[PDB]
């Protein structure tokens, strides 16, 4: 059948829990951006930067494991060819503890997770601080400054070459002093993934947006993706939210299957549409159902584990802010077109 | 030659930064680096480490 | 029985009043807060932050000393057999002598508090500087700086992998200068909490509310826990109090139990109806009570150790500006589903 196995039931409430967390929905926005993502990935075709923005809990980051795992899954029957070769890397910017980003330690950790595949290949690059130990990983010496890091992390990223570099987090690329704009951190990445040839993929919160358009340069070497959440103005996007309600009611590990469509606006309230969000209520639902060894789900259960009216109200905030400015209208081609002079 | 490679050994084992001074504080005659071969194998030592 | 064991009444005044001490009671608003921490610290579910909002004298810190006790209970059968893990680990936040707070001493500390479980488990860091010292002590050197102090501790967060991290005192974390942001502290422990997976539990009086939806992705990994007073504007509370004072007075080691319950008013007039207030008040009268010898309790002897005017018309201003933010009404609700267009 379409639901979870009958046979869930007599297992603990452990694996219960454990079988909901690693199930994932293919709702059409994930589906959509990740046909984009990977089209992109495919073939960078001169863009170095790409950008997903989306709210927070619509499902970037594991849009990005997926992403990770079926490159894998694709540059495998390749590697046994041509082995000393990365499919694919990716790091989670820091918010730094000062006023700046630190740039050393990204430099650090990108070379520690790039190059620690396995300790049967070695490349010797071309700085003496970096290299490995004992234990297996690689430990980089305080005394080795700034732009020797960069110059290792650009000869082992072109020795390795993987086809994307995940940045998590990038919205974290915005914390700088006063005085200190925006564009030059920006291009302290467009250069790197320009003289090492490695696409550089940013997934952010509509804190990113002010990555957007900062040069024409960062402008024509960029790629705009959008995850989108649910809206409740347009009809399709209320029945696609109701299927993956659905669809969660079905999957739910429980003895008697609970009504949850019916309580859709309850549901569109406290998660703003993001599938994310409306899977981790679940989940800790799910978790004080088991923990009481209930049989369904009650609505003052689903009261419980629900973000906060205040909270809700932020996030919805941003949210409009940032689809504010990342919408899209044919008057804004229209005035590009006049500006043009393609009347 | 020999005394150097294990020292550099013996110190990278435990984790503390392989410098000259560090090395020469284990040696009977700790000069022994002014010959124009020691100070090479311990470079050389080094290096093949990773420094 | 429902009282004081009448053993100690031969027992010196020391041991009463150790007894005393260490007396606690289960009011029904420590229950909740407890049962809620514990529901969220079992299953965060994508929430790296669980903000303990309550007044100065409700008990944050003696929630936090059983919510870690019981967790290591649990953790007991498990590390009968399975090592390297603690269960939880706590910290406290240190308010800096200078104006803005220090970053590397809070890693250092974390470093220190969470690896010290036994000399045996040796695990390597990769950064040079931290290690232990001849008296099974870590040490750090002076020379080693915060994004390395930072790395070291996230390294060994992920492979102790403790259930929760314990920050209490976090009011102090707004202990930076002028042109800091509050935002940037906040997203700088949230990179760590999810780099590393270990929900972080905040615990702290209402200035903590200046951390409260800094955005809307501090937001969702919130799980924002009320300790609330008791309020003397609703019966119920009231009830609440009355019974808690009766405890009290039938807890208390004298010869002759005082009578507490027609003093509530009195009572609830100089500790706003917080519990550790009046813990706190009742333990200082019965030591004076004991050191004089007294039979039993009078009221001039609460008027001696009781807290100023002054004092408590702060406190309880304090209280009044915290719990204006913290109420969630119907209308609330509404403005939510109307900006969503539920309606
Ligand atoms: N399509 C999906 N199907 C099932 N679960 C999902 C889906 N998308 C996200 N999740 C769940 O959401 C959680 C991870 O959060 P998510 O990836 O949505 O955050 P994010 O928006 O990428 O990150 P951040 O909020 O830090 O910006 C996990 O519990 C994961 O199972
Ligand atoms: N429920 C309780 N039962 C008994 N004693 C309590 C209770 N709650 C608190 N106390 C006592 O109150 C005193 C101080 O309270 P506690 O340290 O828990 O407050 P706190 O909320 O952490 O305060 P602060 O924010 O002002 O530091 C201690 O002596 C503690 O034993
Ligand atoms: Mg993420
Ligand atoms: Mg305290």
């Amino acid at each position: 059948s379409t639901g979870f196995p009958l046979e869930l039931l007599t297992r603990p409430a452990t694996e219960r829990l454990a079988y909901f967390e690693n199930y994932t929905v293919a709702h059409p926005r994930l589906k959509e951006v990740y046909e984009i993502l990977m089209r992109t990935i495919a073939e960078p075709a001169g863009a170095s930067f790409i950008f997903v923005y989306g709210a927070s809990g619509v499902g970037k980051t594991t849009l990005r494991l997926r992403v990770e795992q079926k490159l894998t899954e694709l540059a495998l029957p390749k590697l046994e060819s041509d082995r000393a070769r990365v499919p694919v890397v990716g790091i989670e910017a820091i918010a730094p503890e000062s006023r700046y980003f630190n740039w050393k330690e990204y430099y650090t950790r990108a070379l520690i997770t790039l190059e620690e595949p396995l300790i049967d290949h070695k490349f010797d690059y071309g700085v003496r601080g970096i290299s490995r130990d004992n234990f297996g990983k690689i430990n980089v010496e305080s005394k080795v400054v700034a732009p020797a890091l960069r110059r290792a992390l650009e000869n082992a990223l072109i020795h390795r070459h993987p086809d994307v570099f995940f940045v998590d987090e990038a919205q974290h690329f915005g914390k700088v002093a006063s005085g200190y704009k925006l564009q030059d951190q920006l291009d302290c990445l467009k250069s790197l993934a320009n003289m090492t040839g490695i696409l550089h993929c940013l997934l952010g919160t509509y804190e990113l947006l002010t990555f957007r358009n900062l040069s024409g340069q960062l402008s024509r070497r960029s790629v705009d993706i959008h995850f989108r959440r649910y809206c409740a103005d347009s009809p399709e996007d209320v029945q696609a939210f109701k299927s993956v309600l659905l669809t969660f009611q079905q999957h739910l590990p429980l003895a008697e299957t609970p009504n949850l469509v019916d309580h859709w606006e309850y549901f569109y309230e406290r998660t703003l549409g993001c599938i994310g969000t409306l899977k981790d209520w679940l989940k800790r639902v799910l978790s004080d159902a088991l923990d009481r060894e209930a049989t369904t789900i009650t609505l003052k259960d689903l009261q419980k584990r629900a973000l906060s009216v205040a909270q809700c109200q932020k996030m919805f905030k941003e949210i409009q802010e940032g689809e504010r400015q990342l919408s899209e209208t044919e008057a804004d081609v229209q005035n590009l077109r006049s500006a043009l002079g393609l009347g | 030659c020999s005394e150097v490679r294990e020292i550099v050994l013996s110190l990278n084992a435990q984790g503390v930064y392989p410098t000259e001074g560090r090395v020469c504080e284990l040696m009977p005659n700790p000069g022994c680096f002014r010959y124009k071969q020691v100070r090479a194998a311990f470079n050389d030592a080094r290096r093949e480490f990773g420094l």
